[PDB]
């Protein structure tokens, strides 16, 4: 809990009213009680400010007019919003201190300031940086290195000789660095290729839950720095994702695919590998990427949905479209 | 858009 | 656990053919039923087939009756009686007993009658289970979250902090409960992560499949209301709320602050965009591609199914030049008018 | 590890070309490789850049031979003795080594020889594990089932009740096998669970990866056969049976008591209904939609691949519109036919 104007002095925001008011924490703006501060984006919300009942909202200038509590002005809300949440967070650690139910190998590296949850399992040869926390029933496999600030949820699964950066967080239920899906084929059979690259993963990196980010072949999976990943990814292995792209829900990516910089990849997601997305590429939900990406844009597919009597006519007719464009070419061949 | 932020 | 053919044929409201002593010890499909156990018959057109069923019972209608060729079970529903014997039945293990010595267990956890916890289960500060809760071997149950009488976690469930979860649910390995969604703010293209303070609250007599993730609310909750079955693998994301008695088929994707309604059917494999609503009773069909509000109830569906490559790569190729195609129709319709 | 390179060559029944006492003591991809490390081509487009590789060997082609500036290890495929090298010189550790004190083992577990069992691991009554099993960190196995001889389980694995696994299998984390199928009946809009009390029956020499998850049967049993590969982020609904050496790619959904043939090769993230039949030596590419049997061997596509986003608005504005477009098709064909 912080006093108003301490607040607004942290967020270089304007305060337009009684800088004693404690605040507690944040809520959306159909919630908010005293005691809380919540933020606007959408002009709609205007003219029913006096049904919030927040102690403060974040808004901009044009919205003040409108104001019915203290308000805090500033150019960007929802930045303004993220900035207030984290001087406000309430969210708990995965960990603190070091569990005696955790098994922590004797050759292990500790810096200051690790925590490590109940029952989480660290092997061999790991290093884990300064203010790292490991959660409740991890596993990190032999000579993986954590950099310091960095985070795991509850039951995450590291393999080794994995590298992550500083200050990334990853959920529960996540894997890093299984096998590649990498197979020769013997007269039918199936003849496994060791996958002896590691995971590189740069600072700043957020990976969701149940996310998947296979070991490279012989070389390296590669997350640049700032990315983010949401729950359900396939990330295969040799994949290459640039600093800054942003890879949302359920995203299936194949081998040897590379991804250039600030990209947005919709969640469901299908991009095929050997081939390259360049820099600030954004592709929309449901993707089905089957070529090279070369421009920066928008790109799209996907027939969407239409009431089923409508559906089964659309796709019966595009399954026959190969005859509706001989008919066609006869048509005016005949004309 | 489509199942993005 | 066995049981004697009337007594069970009482339990199920069951009109009973047959010798009421035979001693039924489990439940098994048509083919492969033996002495002991019973089994069902729901398509008639097994009748000339039931003289080859080994099964002590069958279960089966009014209809059916003159075709047994062994003690029979007559009911109105032989598919809903199935399920209710199959329970009566059921050799499903729990999932812990009693709590082990090898559970972590903080002081301040609030443990309600006749709980069991499974080895190596963490149950954080706070954290409140009701009567007969079954916490699988290395759950993991995050400080002050909540879950209500008689639910069931299987091993290796996940559930984060301030979750509440109802009565009578069933949780599959592998699932995660109140992950962070994303939540960023852009600053200069690079990204600023907003905490994610809101919660899941789960209702009553909620099933949830494995390796699904319910990631919590930004501010306000997700919501998953009661009589919900979830399969594996789906994804929802912050503030979905979904409606009592829903259906989610395996492996749908979700995005923030969809709105389902009750008694919805969402197919496999969908993908369903967020900020929007779907009304009562909207049944997806399998892998559809939802990207606008449905507001009236009823079948929706989208895809263009399988063909043989050499004819998909024709149907592809027109597809996307189909503005040409287009085109060149309306060309076709001036020249001839 | 480390291995003369001419017992490498005779363990891969290659020709070698060079010192046999060169000592080999790694894979590497061709950039990447130095002293001491065997790499491989498998493009002769490389053949003026392996001036560039500085491996100590490289297996080639006897039609590459006159370009190599290495000792070289001559084969007819390349590609399969990669495979076959990276095994005999593979680092992977193993999931876990002897019984961890930590592990929590059910009185009634019947352990072969040489079994590992990793910390916090946890096993059930009635458990079966065959000689050389490896079972990670922090895995559950259910009541009663069993895991043939040199099966191995990363960490954090799960395996349920009455589970059958067969010999040299090898099962990535975070995969669940065994879960309840999607079964209820349906009392007046109330969901009645239906207890899934068969089993998953997986062969020998079956892989599966990471996060992917196989249902148990509901009353008969979901069956993988043997020599089947499985990719990560895989649903396996309960009474699906896959036949012998098929594989599956990552992220690929099959619904209940589908069946697959041998030899399959089904794409990433394709979409399979259920209650129907692949045939054996079916390809289903990258993202297939199958809504019907295929009954006959061969290659099978779906789905409309990118474009800019305003191209595809049009696109897809047309195509659902595609029921007008064929109506105005017929009319003009009347009209050109004068009737
Ligand atoms: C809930 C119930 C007892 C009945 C039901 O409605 C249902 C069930 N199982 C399903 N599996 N798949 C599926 C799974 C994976 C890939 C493709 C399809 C569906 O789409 C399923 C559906 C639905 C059909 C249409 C809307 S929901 C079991
Ligand atoms: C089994 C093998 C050694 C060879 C193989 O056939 C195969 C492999 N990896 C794949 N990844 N993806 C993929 C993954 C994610 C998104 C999109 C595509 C495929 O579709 C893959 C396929 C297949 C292609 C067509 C049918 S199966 C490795
Ligand atoms: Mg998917
Ligand atoms: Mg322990």
């Amino acid at each position: 809990s912080i006093r108003l104007a301490d607040l607004a002095q942290q967020l270089d925001a304007e305060l337009h009213g009684d800088g004693d008011i404690v605040i507690t924490g944040v809520a959306s703006m159909q919630s908010a009680q005293t005691g809380h501060i919540t933020f606007m984006v959408n002009p709609k919300y205007r003219e029913h400010l006096g049904l919030c009942q927040a102690s403060a909202v974040v808004m901009t200038q044009d919205d003040l007019p409108f104001a019915k509590s203290a308000a805090l002005v500033v150019k960007n809300p929802y930045l303004t919003y993220a900035r207030m949440a984290q001087i406000l967070d309430t969210t708990p650690q995965p960990a603190q201190n070091i569990a005696p139910s955790a098994v922590i190998d004797a050759t292990a590296k500790l810096g200051n300031n690790v925590s490590i949850g109940a029952n989480a399992v660290i092997e061999s040869g790991v290093e884990l940086g300064d203010n790292v926390i490991i959660g409740a029933g991890c596993f990190v496999g032999k000579n993986s290195k954590i950099g310091a600030g960095s985070r795991l949820w509850a039951n995450v699964t590291i393999y080794h000789e994995i590298q992550i950066g500083q200050n990334c967080l990853i959920q529960s239920g996540t894997v890093v660095g299984a096998d590649g899906f990498g197979y020769a084929n013997d007269r039918g059979n199936w003849v496994k290729i060791p996958q002896i690259g590691r995971v590189i993963i740069g600072d700043r990196v957020e990976i969701g839950a149940c996310t998947t980010i296979d070991r490279g072949a012989l070389d390296d999976t590669i997350i640049g720095n700032g990315v983010i990943i949401d729950n359900q990814c396939q990330i295969a292995h040799n994949v290459v994702i640039g600093d800054n792209t942003a890879v949302a829900g359920g995203v299936i990516m194949a081998g040897s695919l590379k991804i250039g910089r600030y990209c947005m990849i919709g969640g469901a997601s299908v991009i095929n590998g050997h081939m390259e997305i360049c820099d600030k590429v954004t592709v929309t939900g449901m993707g089905m990427v089957m070529r090279p990406i070369t421009e920066p844009g928008v790109y799209s597919s996907g027939i969407p949905l239409q009431p089923n009597k409508v559906w089964r006519k659309t796709a019966a007719l595009v399954m026959n479209i190969d005859d509706m464009s001989k008919r066609l070419k006869s048509l005016e061949r005949k004309v | 858009l489509y199942m993005l932020p």
